[PDB]
């Protein structure tokens, strides 16, 4: 209400000719009375008769050039009587009731358009009700630092640090709806144009036929139809959640950068494509320009690739909530703060780096190790794989905690999700009894590079043993093992 | 929040003030008829008249009272980081659950 | 603080009280009220200036009345503003993550 | 180490509010913590000069052993339970946790010993009007102990010190900008003849920054500023001031 009453009190208008002619009216119609008050200043020269009279006189430049003290009067106190006593004077006092009446008629008219002017202000009462229905960041912009323009609102990132261009800024339109400013991310009431993160996974098989690749993409579309109703901050709360998602895509920009540390696709410095060798497949995308920008026809068919692909997005998304979390571990925990993000691209690399690694590496390599263990497929034998390497390090949701009760909780939260981030290959073993021998091997991913380090002991009355830590040598070691096994 | 009540009490006091105007506007046009000698609605003139006085006295007590209340409320006693940090998981985790089995 | 802010509002209210009264009372004087009684102390003598009282009353009283209103609606909504100034928790999740991993990652056992 | 600091206080009344406020100013929650401090003086049976083999005027001072007590050794009721430190402090007001604190000084409940923070501080920097309390602290960490008499009490006696007095403090601390810490705290005297809360009535307020330098006038001057900004920002809500030096002198007294 106050703002709107202040708006009407800002003279403000965007009128062409309408606004123009009106102000010209003020100029001339005001000027007239200004000029006639100057006849009033000429009665001043009319005194003459005194030095202080001359002072008043010089009021006209023409008085400056019309030297005389000029005029003189006599006595008609009788004429004062006539002015007062005339039947005309009694009658003239009727001109007093008459003008005063028409002034009261004006007054009535003005008064009524006033309540109807308060009625356009009831549109605002409703807007405030709309705001009542449905961050208290306080800001000032347009520089100056004092006065200028000052207001308040919330934003997105908070605990843990992406770094650049991150926040939110919020103001109310005359349509009783709130416009969401961003202090960049440029305003468009509950946004203008939005990019969700998106994803997309291709597989190029053809049964190894013509190098035909198709994709499939796990799609995140709540709808294209948008509501976020005017006068409703509750709908704006929904728009604020949308804002959070937009801030999240900025996180996928960090993952883009974290790609830059790998040899899997980044082409021209203008687009980067996520992709991996086996069965040639591709998984997800978003150009070094951006992520997911909305404009397409909509039909529903799915596809096996598509179902898998929705699993990727949530993981990749999830994985950097981890980053968003182990950042805050350090922050909450120790003095300096965390600021400046992923040195050694050790912290960075986690996002999109360890998922790629995980899928591809351990798995393909394990498969390949298994064919090599088919080179030990020869003896009747037996051989088994566990999470045993996984069990031995990196336990999940443990009661132990860390330094503190407050600290302990967050540490624990990290740990169970930490399985996913840690995802090196577990490793395996094989054994024989009858005067008994034994051997064993561990597959280690170090960033999608694969080590296979093995062990072996033949337990008997007197002990003999060897342990060794490349796949070429592993093949050969297996051949040497056949000879020193039973055969 | 429950202050939205106190907010609506004042927004209504606002409508009371726009009535101080609406009412005294009649007082303007009605005293127009009255000094015009046509004693026609002299009782009705008195009515809407003590009514403009009444509306503004009610507004006067109501916003004066509201100011007293705000002083009383005053006498009475980043958020971003908190909920958001954790909640990350809650949405992505619940959604990862959703794509794994459903319906 | 709040006190100083209110004082202004109270003054505005007093102003609003004192001017519909001047519009009413000055109505009498504007309509012209020449008295056979010598004691009565309101004047409307000279032509222009005594009906000018009527032109000034219009702008003065009517804008002071409406103005007290505009200022008091500001006052109201100012106070309004003042007032608007203001899951699978567990390792259970470890299981969930393993599910997703096997799901997304390949091999059929 | 150099500890620049400002002090003040609030009645338990003000706590609730102050908390909500401090959380917003700092943007971190308050974090619950505690610590016991055991003070030692030179064995009054021995007697020593105030000079070195390097003719130096050296004054006798107290030693301060400090460490955390896990709350399990401190808290009166599970019913209260919960994680919230301020509502919990009302529970703690006027009177003691289990304590009898002697027990821990010599193990119990055949034993080695814990880690301690062994400190000795000097009177805050002489100053005609200081904007901030600036105090020097000599510290070493004891990691564990070994030998015949390995209880912390035996150790201190071996070094020629004697137990003087002790106190527990429980509070919340705020982690803040440029190493600024805010502790809202309560202190309890611990004696064998029972425990009393030194801070009964409210909370000791301490806003501080430990600086590694001392000899980097710049970082020292930066630190002054930090503290100033705080006192200033909260001015008209709570005054942070420099304590009387004389009142921070752990010497012989």
């Amino acid at each position: 209400n106050e703002n709107g009453e202040t708006d009407d009190n800002i003279e403000t208008v965007m009128t062409q000719e309408q606004f123009v002619k009106r102000r010209r009216d003020m100029l001339e119609h005001i000027n007239l009375a200004m000029n006639e008050s100057s006849l009033a200043l000429e009665f001043v020269s009319l005194l003459l008769s005194s030095v202080k009279e001359s002072t008043g006189m010089s009021s006209m430049s023409p008085f400056l050039r019309k030297v005389v003290k000029p005029s003189s009067l006599n006595s008609d106190k009788i004429p004062y009587v006539a002015p007062t006593k005339k039947e005309y004077i009694e009658l003239d006092i009727l001109n007093k009731g008459w003008k005063l009446q028409s002034l009261n008629e004006s007054k009535d008219l003005l008064r009524a358009s006033f309540n109807k002017l308060s009625s356009i202000l009831q549109n605002e009462h409703d807007y405030w009700n709309k705001i009542m229905q449905s961050v208290i960041f306080k800001i000032r912009d347009r520089t100056s630092g004092q006065k200028l323009l000052a207001i308040k609102y919330g934003y997105e990132d908070s605990g843990s640090t992406y770094k650049h261009d991150r926040g939110i800024a919020n103001i109310r339109n005359n349509i009783e709806s709130q416009n969401l400013d961003l202090i960049p991310h440029g305003t468009d009431f509950v946004h203008s144009v939005k990019k969700f993160l998106r994803v997309r996974i291709f597989t190029k098989i053809e049964s190894e036929d013509d190098y035909i690749l198709s994709g499939e993409s796990v799609m995140d579309r709540d709808s294209e139809s948008e509501e976020a109703e005017t006068k409703d901050i509750r709908k704006q709360i929904q728009l604020l959640k949308k804002i959070i998602f937009e801030k999240e895509l900025m996180y996928q920009i960090k993952k883009e950068c974290a790609l830059l540390i790998s040899y899997g696709v980044s082409i021209e410095n203008e687009n980067k494509v996520i992709i991996e060798l086996p069965n040639e497949k591709f998984e997800i995308e978003l150009l070094s320009l951006d992520d997911d920008s909305i404009v397409n026809h909509e039909q529903d068919l799915p596809k096996i690739n598509d179902k898998r692909a929705n699993l990727m997005l949530v993981m990749l998304r999830l994985l950097l909530v981890v980053i968003f979390k182990k950042t805050l571990r350090s922050r909450i925990s120790s003095p300096h703060g965390l600021i400046n993000l992923n040195v050694d691209d050790d912290i960075l690399i986690i996002r999109p780096i360890l998922g790629k690694v995980r899928f591809a590496n351990y798995k393909l390599l394990l498969k390949k190790i298994i064919k090599d263990y088919v080179l030990d497929i020869v003896p009747g034998s037996s051989i088994t794989e566990t999470e045993v390497e996984r069990e031995q390090p990196q336990e999940n949701k443990n009661i132990d905690d860390e330094n503190i009760t407050k600290l302990n909780k967050e540490i624990r939260a990290f740990d169970k999700l930490l399985n996913i981030p840690r995802r090196e290959l577990k490793i395996n073993l094989p054994l024989t009894e009858h005067k008994s021998p034994n051997l064993s091997l561990m597959l280690e991913s170090p960033n999608y590079c694969n080590a296979l380090i093995h062990i072996k002991f033949s337990a008997g009355t007197e002990a003999n043993a060897v342990s060794f830590d490349v796949e070429d040598f592993l093949h050969f070691i297996v051949a040497e093992y056949i000879q020193q096994k039973k055969v | 929040p429950y202050i939205q009540e106190r907010l609506k009490s004042l927004n209504d006091i606002e409508t009371q003030l726009c009535s101080m105007l609406q009412e005294a506007s009649q007082v303007t046009f009605i005293f127009g008829e009255l000094k015009r000698g046509n004693e026609s609605v002299k009782p009705q003139f008195e009515n809407h008249v003590k009514q403009f006085y009444e509306r503004l006295d009610k507004s006067t007590t109501q916003l004066r009272k509201e100011i007293q209340l705000l002083d009383e409320n005053v006498g009475t006693r980043a958020l971003g980081q908190d909920t958001e940090k954790m909640e990350e998981q809650l949405d992505l985790l619940s959604a990862i659950l959703d794509p794994s089995k459903s319906k | 603080m709040s006190n100083q802010a209110l004082y202004e509002k109270l003054e505005q209210t007093r102003t609003i009280l004192s001017v519909k009264l001047a519009e009413l009372i000055n109505m009498t004087t504007i309509a012209d009220r020449n008295d056979d009684d010598e004691g009565s102390f309101a004047q409307e003598n000279s032509e222009l200036a005594v009906a000018t009282t009527s032109v000034m009353m219009v702008n003065n009283q009517t804008m002071q009345l409406i103005k007290n209103v505009q200022d008091l609606l500001i006052l109201t909504r100012s106070i309004k503003e003042k007032w608007l100034l203001n899951f699978d928790e567990k390792q259970i999740e470890e299981l969930l993550d393993n599910c997703i991993e096997t799901f997304v990652a390949e091999k059929t056992t | 180490v150099q500890q620049l600091s400002l002090f003040g206080s609030i009645g338990d009344d003000g706590y609730d509010l102050l908390i909500s406020t401090l959380t917003t100013i700092s943007g971190n929650p308050p974090l619950l913590y505690n610590s016991l401090c055991t003070v030692w003086k030179p064995n009054p049976s021995y007697d020593v000069e105030n000079v070195n083999s390097r003719n130096q005027l050296v004054e006798p001072n107290r030693i301060k052993l400090s460490k955390e007590v896990p709350f399990s050794y401190l808290i009166d009721e599970t019913m209260m339970d919960k994680p919230l430190n301020f509502r919990i402090l009302k529970s703690f007001t006027n009177d003691k946790i289990p304590l009898n604190y002697a027990m821990t000084r010599n193990i119990l409940h055949n034993e080695s010993c814990s880690p301690w923070s062994l400190q000795i501080s000097d009177i805050p920097a002489a100053g005609n009007n200081r904007s901030v309390s600036m105090q020097t602290i000599a510290e070493t960490i004891i990691l564990s102990s070994a030998g015949k008499n390995s209880s912390v009490s035996s150790l201190m006696n071996g070094l020629g010190y004697v137990f003087e007095f002790q106190y527990l403090t429980i509070g919340v601390k705020f982690f803040m900008k440029h190493g600024l810490i805010l502790e809202l705290q309560k202190i309890w005297q611990i004696e064998e003849a029972g425990n009393s809360q030194i801070t009964s009535g409210g909370f000791l307020l301490k806003a501080y920054i430990n600086v590694s330098r001392g000899t980097d006038i710049d970082r020292i001057n930066y630190t002054e500023t930090a503290l100033m900004n705080l006192k200033k920002e909260l001015q008209g809500y709570i005054e942070l001031s420099v304590p009387d030096r004389q009142s921070m002198d752990s010497r012989v007294a």
